[PDB]
């Protein structure tokens, strides 16, 4: 009477989809990506990502890229670090791209697994524990070579105003910029002046990323800025997120993927908590603050719902926040965010959520 | 209703309901593969008052869905009545045997 | 200055150790064995068992055997079904033994992964889904025999009075006995008469195993027995676990590894629950009943603590029970079991606990 | 007291305390391998009032212990100060990089 079939596509259209990267830390060898519909909280499917998977969606919205580690017998045998290409609509495996056995194993910060603005290269952090940046040629399905210039630096911040350029944060407190050639090798590079004091005002790595600039928040609630409208990056800051009342109550930022920028308005979103001191930089949000980066003033504050990570959709004027297990959906079309809904139990241990790309050219 | 362990045709499900996993009662979630073999349950339909054979094919080749776990045992029997038994992985003969979720396919009266 | 070292052995003596097979069904590719000290609840270590592992300890106490499935890329690529031999004290991997890609994938009933009394052969259930019993020669590290005579049968009950013999329960309601030669190949076999009606009074597969006989309980609370003191197994039953009052409240057995035998006394332990009906055969225990198998009458009943599986240690007179997450430790040296302690959070999803062997 | 996240030597642990996993603060549980590399924390001793360097070597090559998860961050810094950073797997360079648990090894003042 009825017949069981497979081969089906995801039931909701791409513009409804979000990707919750579940580390499953308690059983980290069975990490996976959970695909949800943000409009109604429906679970749509999943992609298995083995040990400590990382995930991004191709800029063109057609493919899901994962990065993971296998061993022949899991806890013994030969290691294979890989990028995998999956079809976004069928949630099926298509291609494995071999990496050198040093891809970063760590929590799911956006900047550990990224792509160039033109989508032609995947750009990932390596740690052996010596650091370098890895480049994967998407068209060729190949690893290119290490960006060894990035030794002593960490994480990848794409430059949205250039096809194949990105920056990384270095131990000297400046930024290193890398400009790739058409083959994915380094064509040129430059190093900025010191942006922040590593000792006295360390920044969080998560950028609040605009088209030609990026802002970073510090352990003590300061903001630093990198302008890459020109070929040389110009650095400035700090300014304080904090008014006198804020300072009096020791408000500081805390979280993981803890900032966001709404590009059209220049509003920056930041998780904040009171009673800051050494060791509280990864505390859950008491509040989300909304900052006008033009006037350098706070324009809104709302309850944090214990959030740790966020992401912003420029195209639909939305913000997602994530407390490790639950995803909150906010309308950010006005200065004060409005809570639309919460998806409970979206993950067991997730520090990263991302929208399926719409538009973005 | 169909997402509940109590739904009539789920009377011998040991696993995660595929309808909570991005699939439906009769379709595997995207990227998971139906089993060609299954355990069978006989379930009573309270609506029309008739008993039906239900085939519990698994969907396979993706790790555990984790949603809507059920463990219902109506007319279930041990492994010496193998095709009435639900404490085995009915993905066991698939190209990839990793268990993802269970479907509840109506066969007939 | 302190220095971190590896290479260490388990900190408690073998006689204190138990093995909680955690399926981790929510993340079944990361199943594992958790090793605990039953005397104090201390976590001693663990053995990773990949997808839906099964476990047993060698009869001589020196090694842990696991059975599991790998694929080259977990959810894709070539399948490898294996037995692994691990050192019991160092909890380290020693040897992989290749199996044909049909080892049973299923919940951890004891009878799916066993060994001969002499410890020389591992005896495991296959399903492709056609059933057969696989034989592994421990000394050779080789799969040596596929017992297709056991088609349509299920599970392995070793005979403790013979070195290389075991029984399996068949679809005709009888038992098939297999006697292996010293090479692990079938040396002889025999089939009993019908023990139970498959249709009318199906038994749970878990045996209450004595030295020369085994008892089985049924879905409706009857008891069947198989006597293997001779080469031909003699079968009988039923007798009822139930008196008239018990029947009036519809008491029946339920659970997974749901029975046990204290060999010195003949007491049989069974998980029971009231309001039994079709579909309740896997319900958690409301009570444990203690049955005198000689008089065929109940002698005691105690709260079941929602237990689903048990195991017995003969020489220390202990029973462990397990509710899926927590292990209860009972003294059964007297007819009424006495609860000694509970080990909370021993597993996320376990249906099987086993003592380290001390008998040798 | 060594099994508590609040114990002074654990001030930059992100992981499972090895002492709850069949090991001790300075020894790996049986069958897990020490990492040759680690992140370092500077922790305050509440008894003598002095600060000590603690080396957080992981134990590796077995799946997650799952017991006594801690996430303490005293003087922890991001990946651009790599050996002060605890959001990465310090098993990364081991023959098998699967993370089992974290030790808290006292180096000195
Ligand atoms: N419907 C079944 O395949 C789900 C299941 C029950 N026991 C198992 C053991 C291993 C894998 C799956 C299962
Ligand atoms: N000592 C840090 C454990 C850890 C922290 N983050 C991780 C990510 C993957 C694997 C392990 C980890």
């Amino acid at each position: 009477r009825e017949v069981l079939t497979g081969g089906h596509s995801v039931s909701a259209p791409q513009e409804n989809r979000i990707y919750v990267m579940d580390s499953v830390f308690m059983h980290l060898t069975e990490s996976r990506v959970h695909v949800y519909d943000y409009t109604n909280g429906k679970f749509l499917g999943m992609v298995p990502t083995a040990f400590n998977g990382h995930v991004q969606v191709s800029n063109d919205g057609k493919k899901i890229y994962t990065m993971t580690t296998y061993h022949e017998r899991i806890t013994r045998g030969k290691r294979s670090d890989v990028v995998e290409v999956w079809d976004a609509d069928k949630l099926t495996f298509e291609k494995e791209i071999s990496l050198p056995p040093k891809r970063v194993q760590g929590l799911n910060y956006d900047g550990l697994f990224r792509q160039t603005t033109d989508g032609k290269f995947i750009v990932l952090q390596n740690a052996s524990p010596a650091t370098s940046i890895g480049i994967v040629d998407v068209a060729k399905g190949d690893y290119v070579e290490d960006v060894t210039a990035a030794a002593g630096c960490w994480s990848v911040i794409p430059q949205p105003n250039r096809p194949r350029s990105f920056m990384t944060i270095c131990g000297d407190g400046g930024l290193l910029t890398i400009n790739l050639g058409e083959d994915g090798k380094v064509a040129s590079q430059s190093r900025s002046k010191q942006m922040f004091s590593v000792k006295d005002d360390p920044i969080f790595i998560a950028p609040a990323l605009d088209k030609d600039k990026a802002h970073f928040v510090s352990y003590y609630g300061n903001v630093y800025s990198a302008d890459f409208s020109g070929d040389e990056v110009k650095v400035d800051g700090p300014w304080s997120l904090l008014n006198d009342e804020d300072k009096a109550k020791n408000w500081v930022p805390g979280g993981y993927n803890l900032v966001g920028l709404h590009r059209a308005s220049g509003r920056m979103y930041v998780f904040m908590h009171p009673d800051g001191k050494e060791g509280t930089h990864k505390f859950p949000a008491a509040e989300i603050w909304v900052m006008d980066t033009k006037t350098k003033q706070r324009v809104a504050r709302i309850p944090g719902r214990d959030a740790l990570s966020m992401t912003i959709d420029q195209q639909r004027n939305l913000m997602l926040t994530l407390d490790g297990g639950n995803v909150n959906v906010y309308d950010i079309s006005q200065p004060e965010p409005k809570l639309l809904r919460t998806i409970e139990g979206a993950a067991e241990a997730s520090l990263q959520v991302q929208f399926h790309p719409v538009g973005g050219t | 209703e169909v997402n509940s362990c109590d739904y009539w045709r789920h009377c011998a499900v040991d696993g995660f309901l595929c309808s909570c996993c991005g699939g439906t009662t009769t379709t595997c979630p995207p990227g998971s593969t139906p089993s060609p073999i299954s355990w069978i349950g006989t379930c009573h339909n309270p609506h029309d008052g008739k008993d039906y054979l239900i085939s519990y094919h698994d969907c396979c080749g993706k790790t555990a869905c984790g949603r809507c776990q059920c463990n219902t045992q109506t007319r279930e029997r041990p492994g010496y009545e193998f095709f009435l038994h639900n404490d085995v992985n009915w993905c066991m003969a698939n190209e990839n045997s990793t268990f993802h979720c269970t479907t509840s396919v109506l066969v007939g009266l």
